[PDB]
């Protein structure tokens, strides 16, 4: 659950941050769902990091 | 055993269906015959290619999946040999056969004499620059030396695996077949790296990528880990099977089929974003083909039915406790792994999602039917499981 | 390296584009370097957009440039 | 031979580990006070070069306009690499179902947690305005202003950060029951009640031992992915760029098999003297450093594999700037740097393949250092060299530190070295319910025969 909670919020961050609140072009990459790529990273961090904390907290 | 025969008959089946609508298209088109065959061989190799990488490694690492499979990863790789003939059609395309056989033009770009040679009409530096390494002689002999190192290395280890059956399987033949296995394994990753280089990734000379080969090691080990959940699944109830196998062999295998998708996705998503967010224009031809006249779809595709599907199904305990669950989705595994290796082969040629001919539907299938063949043949010579090994307490 | 480009004037009279067809020939075999894209970029059709030209053939090095730069930018 | 040799009770493995511990202060070896004090030392040396560092600047160092980055990254990639096989050992070991990671997993993973922390501060100090590291995290701020997430830096934030903390936490959970174990054994009240709250009051009981095996399970399972993804987008940082050498693809996982490389290197120069001193014989046996070697040399031929990869395409491109990499490497005024990588990760970690020279300790002692060299010097290889000769000609130039950058080096081996010396003297340096556990193991397969 605080998985993919997690991997959700890192892709929604992404998205709203830098392709839809401040639309910046940063050397022309897209500013669409084209801009898939490089948005993998963050996204799968921030889903290890909420099932982690969840598996330890969780247990206890 | 008469499950493995069934096998058989299917796999010779499809084997001769295939070879049949093959010569159709031969008779039809003599170009687009060998272009369905390269893209036939490149999916049919691997196989034999990943049991005898996988074999060598369980004798690396002993476990209870190794020896659940051993016999039949020796039986997979003891095809081999058949195998280096089955290359011999695609060196008489680029070797002066050609003009004869209804080849026009030579089957690959390095083996035309007027792309290679300065002064000629289609001349290209870039291509023209590796013509001592990327000629006919090179890459047949290449080829070649690596069929010996393969066959000798499947050879023997089945050879030290039937004698065990007989004496002396604590003290030697359990030493020797891990130390053969050590040295093996640096021979066939430098091996299988140079043999993806010089079949599939020479078709175009202008691009390279350093991730490729590894990124088939891992596809090929993807499609064998697949292939012995179905082939066990088949012959789950062999009278030998269930006197010492249990449901931890087929969990083991269950969470190494999820490791080997989860990581075969890891090394595709790394050379794309390395190749996308750097845009050199040395790179970006090969995604661009990929991406363009309907393959985008092909790519979506293998990135939904091939990731995310086989991620969560397998992520539960069950789907991999339960062997018929996991032949199932080994099932759409290996029919997704075809889609992949045609993601990578077939824009070369065919260039449109439409332009892909039945051929190139006809070559794999046809060319694993005997793959199967000779692996059922392979797997009824021998018995399964070997009793006399220091390794088989791990199966109590 | 192709940083600085160099030709004749009694060619560049017949075809002012010969010294490009140069190169791209000697570095790829044809008279084009047919270079792809991943990125797709911005428009800047009906919007204004600054560029700047510098003629090699003008250039003595006078080092006047660097100073206004200095000058004009702290 | 065997990873548990003698006939240990499960009384001998308890007071064998905690009677490491639990010593009274005056009774301290005086081994353990002379390495402190020499980590300590150390660590004034740090201290002193990161308040010179604050104080001037950045241009304290040798890094110039070509070469922005100097030997700030390459001490961050190779301390940040260090962890990754503690954290194999400790996470892709239990996966594995391996039963020579009950007696290491403990070090090797308090090595992670320490090469993190040393390796978390050259993102703040190499970045000449530091105390503006936060504006890589998406913190509300009164501008609105967030980063740019496209680059490999704030993918690199997000990992490290995701590394420690989720490496902390599974450090903590397998503390717990060698808390209680601490606090069953402490004797005095006031040492008491201290790893009682950090034992949580543990209680070792069924219904408690289910939820503990299963919680590992999955943290391991989660962190395996973790470490890979930590260290390929470390590779990232150079493979997105578009520098001739740095645009490799292969470099995901030929970054992943070189930190474990390293680790493994580290690993054993830090656990044979550990094995050596302390009565831990029965524990870390020679089939440990056996396997151990045996990892670390498949690791190396990987990284072998990726050198022959990378001088396959400078052969195969017809590109100039592929080429003048390849001729700048080997015969380039930094040719040094790739000679020293092809003796080092190349040609001394062949005598890893025979079995006199794997059971040998002196050997693998001076394997494992020339190891380390050899992964410094291939990231700066990777680095430097790369840098330094670009496409235009004109903006050439050499990279020669200076002795800032290399105090912080030394610096930052003596709060390394004080961290795990703390380590060793307040907890225990061996998982002890996993290594009792272990022996149970043994003796059941035993009783099968
Ligand atoms: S100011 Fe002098 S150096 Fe600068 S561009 Fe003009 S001629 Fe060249």
């Amino acid at each position: 659950l605080f998985g993919l909670i997690g991997a959700a919020s890192g892709f929604i961050l992404q998205y709203i941050g830098n392709l839809v609140d401040y639309p910046l072009n940063v050397g022309g990459r897209p500013l669409d769902i084209t801009n898939w790529p490089a948005m993998i990273p963050i996204t799968f961090e921030s889903g290890i990091l909420l099932a982690s904390f969840a598996a330890a907290i969780g247990m206890i | 055993i008469p499950q493995l025969g069934q096998v058989q008959m299917l796999g010779l089946a499809a084997a001769v269906i295939g070879i049949g609508v093959l010569a159709a298209g031969y008779f039809l088109s003599p170009t687009s015959f060998f272009e369905s065959y390269i893209y036939g061989y490149y999916v049919a190799m691997t196989i034999p290619l990943g049991c005898l990488g996988f074999l060598m490694v369980q004798h690396l690492t002993g476990g209870a999946w190794g020896v659940t499979v051993r016999r039949m990863l020796e039986a997979g790789a003891a095809t081999l040999p058949i195998m280096g003939l089955l290359f011999i059609p695609i060196a008489l395309g680029y070797f002066d056969t050609y003009k004869a056989l209804g080849l026009e033009h030579p089957l690959y770009e390095w083996a035309n004499p007027e792309v290679v040679t300065p002064g000629g009409a289609e001349f290209d530096p870039i291509i023209a620059h590796k013509v001592p390494w990327l000629s006919p002689l090179w890459v047949t002999a290449r080829i070649a030396i690596f069929f010996i190192i393969w066959s000798a290395l499947a050879l023997t280890l089945r050879a030290w695996s039937r004698q065990q059956d007989a004496g002396g399987d604590a003290k030697k033949l359990a030493t020797r077949m891990r130390r053969l296995s050590g040295i093996g394994v640096a021979l066939f990753v430098i091996t299988v790296t140079f043999f993806s280089f010089d079949v599939a990734m020479s078709l175009d000379p202008h691009w390279f990528s350093t991730i490729y080969g590894a990124h088939y090691m891992a596809n090929a080990g993807l499609m064998t880990l697949a292939f012995l959940a179905l082939m066990m699944s088949r012959v789950r109830d062999a009278a030998l099977f269930r006197e010492y196998v249990s449901v931890k062999p087929i969990h083991d295998i269950g969470k190494l089929i999820f490791a080997f998708t989860v990581l075969w996705t890891y090394m595709s998503y790394g050379q794309l974003v390395i190749i996308w967010s750097g845009d050199v224009a040395e790179f970006t031809p090969w995604y661009v083909h990929r991406t363009q006249h309907g393959w985008v779809f092909v790519a979506l595709a293998l990135m939904l039915f091939a990731f995310a599907l086989p991620f969560f199904v397998l992520l539960f305990r069950g789907t991999k406790r339960n062997l018929n669950t996991l032949a199932t989705i080994a099932g759409w595994i290996v029919v997704m792994r075809f889609v992949d290796m045609a993601w990578i082969i077939l824009p070369e040629f065919r260039e449109h999602l439409w332009d892909i001919a039945i051929t190139d539907v006809a070559a794999p299938i046809g060319l694993i039917g005997l793959v199967i063949a000779l692996f059922a043949a392979n797997v009824q010579q021998a018995p399964l499981l070997p009793l006399r090994d220091p390794n088989m307490e791990q199966l109590q | 390296r192709d940083i600085y480009r160099v030709g004749e004037f009694k060619k560049f009279k017949e075809d002012p584009k010969y010294i490009a067809k140069e190169v791209y020939q000697e570095e790829y075999g044809r008279e084009t370097p047919n270079y792809q894209s991943l990125q797709p970029g911005d428009d800047y059709t009906g919007r204004n957009a600054w560029g700047m030209t510098i003629n090699l053939n003008a250039c003595i090095g006078c080092n006047a440039c660097v100073v206004a730069c200095q000058a004009e930018n702290n | 031979e065997a990873y548990l040799l003698p006939g240990e009770t499960y009384t001998s493995i308890s007071a064998k580990i905690g009677d490491v511990p639990l010593t009274p202060p005056l009774k301290t070896p005086k081994g353990w006070l002379a390495g402190f004090s020499v980590a300590f030392f150390m660590l004034m040396i740090f201290f002193v070069s990161v308040t010179w560092l604050f104080i001037r600047g950045v241009g304290i160092w040798g890094i110039n306009i070509p070469v922005g980055w100097g030997m700030d990254i390459i001490n961050f990639v190779w301390w940040i690499g260090i962890g990754h096989a503690g954290t194999l050992i400790s996470a892709i070991l239990l996966l594995l179902n391996q039963g020579w990671r009950n007696s290491i997993n403990r070090f090797a993973e308090a090595m992670t947690l320490f090469a993190v922390a040393c390796a978390g501060l050259y993102p703040i100090l190499h970045l000449g305005r530091p105390w503006l590291f936060y504006w890589l995290i998406p913190y509300p701020n009164t501008h609105g202003m967030w980063p740019q997430f496209r680059s490999a830096l704030a993918w690199d934030v997000f990992a490290i950060s995701t590394y420690a903390t989720v490496s902390l936490v599974f450090w903590l959970v397998g503390l717990i029951p060698d808390f209680a174990t601490l606090r069953d054994r402490a004797k005095n009240i006031w040492v008491k009640r201290l790893y009682g709250i950090a034992a949580l009051g543990w209680r070792g009981s069924a219904r408690h031992w289910h939820r503990y095996e299963m919680a590992s399970i999955l943290l391991a399972g989660l962190s395996t992915p973790l470490v890979v993804s930590v260290h390929s987008i470390i590779s990232l940082d150079f493979a997105i760029s578009q520098v001739p050498g740095w645009q490799v693809t292969v470099f995901p996982p030929y970054f992943v098999a070189g930190a474990v490389f390293a680790g493994f290197a580290m690993v054993l120069l830090l656990m044979i003297p550990v094995r050596t001193f302390y009565g831990f014989e029965n524990y870390i046996t020679l089939h440990h450093l056996d396997v151990m070697a045996k990892v670390m040399l498949t690791t190396g031929m990987i990284v072998v594999y990726g050198y022959f990869m990378e001088v396959f395409a400078s052969l195969y491109s017809g590109n100039e700037f592929e080429e003048y990499l390849l001729y700048n490497r080997l015969f380039g005024p930094s040719s040094w740097a790739y000679w020293g990588l092809l003796f080092c990760n190349a040609v001394a970690i062949q005598p890893l393949w025979f079995k006199k020279v794997r059971q040998n300790i002196p050997a693998l002692l001076i394997i494992s250092l020339i190891v380390s060299v050899g992964m410094w010097l291939e990231r700066y290889v990777i680095i430097v060299i790369s840098l330094e000769r670009d496409f235009l000609p004109s903006s050439w130039d050499i990279y020669i530190p200076t002795i800032w950058d290399w105090s912080l080096y030394i610096g930052t081996f003596g709060l390394f070295f004080t961290l795990l010396f703390l380590f060793i003297r307040v907890l225990p340096m061996i998982n002890i319910f996993e290594m009792r556990l272990f022996l149970y193991q043994e003796t059941e397969k035993a009783k099968q025969r």
